[PDB]
């Protein structure tokens, strides 16, 4: 499922912002 | 009516843009309790002031931090922008202030958290709860536009919960004025549209492109492009294939199919009716939007707190200690905050 592959993923914490 | 309360708006964020407040109060008036979030450029601190007893969220920035990274700009556009605005639903910067090493902003508290938290934990929300939100963004936007102001970092982690269960969008450290078009390659990677990632130069329509992320993000769960790198996100962002899980309806999906449309002559918010494409849509059609305004809507989620100061809604940072140099650090710079 879509769910599981999101959970299973890196990027499920806080997410920080990029800079330039 | 709306178009009054804006141009009303308009007078009083003008007077403020041109002349802003500065050095408002200072350090030693705070008594530090505990840190409720951390972040690339620095650090917010639940903090009392001491004569009052008035608990206050602060940002706390490294100048010397802020250089390096190249944030300058930024920086002073965030507090400029931010001392300025006045909107139920923006956070409300209180004081600020500088020293020697650091830049201070002491904003309202919203002791009921980060969206990002209570999302994670109960997995996603209902349309009628996704919605609530939603139609508080929607406003935000439309006064946020009006000004020429373009946030440009709508993610749940931005979104804190206040006592009645509404929204605070908090940190403004994109957030720019610009009429026509500007470059920066900046947000979240989940959350930027695809004129951002193609260097096409943009405008105001990427906010109603993360508005888009957002409300698929809230109902469904998980944000509909991700990836363990952001250069996999990107790819799926420019292609714009989006899948909806099953459960959405098809309002829902249809609003979402206009406001994450790559072609910006075909999405929602950026046409000849602006917002009110977005608010006359069917899935809005339950929302009073004066009422969302005044709060006399019942949230349908109200977090559980035992006093002011409470920080059970947060979670726990490794805390550090606050070091303020003997000598000015990059005086010239931050001249204006």
């Amino acid at each position: 499922t879509t769910y599981a592959d999101f959970i299973a993923s890196g990027r499920t914490g806080r997410r920080n912002a990029i800079h330039d | 009516s709306v178009k009054e309360f804006l141009a009303k708006a308009k007078e009083d964020f003008l007077k403020k843009w041109e002349n802003p407040a500065q050095n408002t109060a200072h350090l030693d008036q705070f008594e530090r309790i505990k840190t409720l979030g951390t972040g690339s450029f620095g650090r917010v601190m639940l903090v009392k002031h001491m004569e009052t007893g008035n608990h206050y969220a602060m940002k706390i920035l490294d100048k010397q931090k802020v250089v390096k990274l190249k944030q300058i700009e930024h920086t002073l556009n965030e507090k400029r922008i931010l001392q300025a605005v006045n909107f139920p639903f923006l956070v409300k910067l209180e004081f600020s202030f500088k020293d020697n090493s650091n830049l201070y902003m002491v904003m309202e508290y919203a002791p009921g958290g980060e969206m990002f938290s209570h999302l994670r934990r109960i997995g996603r929300f209902s349309e009628p709860h996704a919605r609530f939100y939603a139609a508080q963004i929607v406003l935000t936007f439309e006064y946020l536009h009006s000004l020429d102001l373009i946030y440009r970092d709508l993610k749940p982690e931005n979104l804190m919960i206040d006592q009645q269960g509404y929204i605070k969008v908090t940190d403004f450290g994109f957030a720019k004025r610009v009429k026509g078009r500007t470059w920066t390659l900046c947000g979240t990677p989940e959350y930027l549209a695809p004129e951002i990632i193609l260097s096409k130069g943009y405008n105001k329509a990427v906010d109603w492109w993360a508005l888009g992320v957002l409300i698929y993000e809230m109902a469904a769960g998980y944000p509909p492009f991700f990836a363990d790198q952001p250069i996999q996100i990107y790819e799926k962002i420019v292609s714009g294939k989006v899948r909806f899980p099953s459960h959405f309806s098809s309002d829902l999906k249809d609003l979402l199919r206009n406001l994450l449309q790559v072609d910006l002559t075909k999405r929602f918010g950026n046409l000849k009716n602006g917002v009110n494409d977005i608010k006359n849509h069917k899935w809005f059609a339950t929302t009073d939007w004066i009422a969302i305004y005044q709060r006399k809507v019942e949230a349908p989620f109200i977090p559980k707190f035992k006093g002011p100061g409470d920080t059970s809604n947060f979670d726990d940072y490794e805390e550090e200690e606050i070091r303020v140099s003997i000598n000015e650090k990059c005086g010239k710079e931050f001249s204006e905050f």
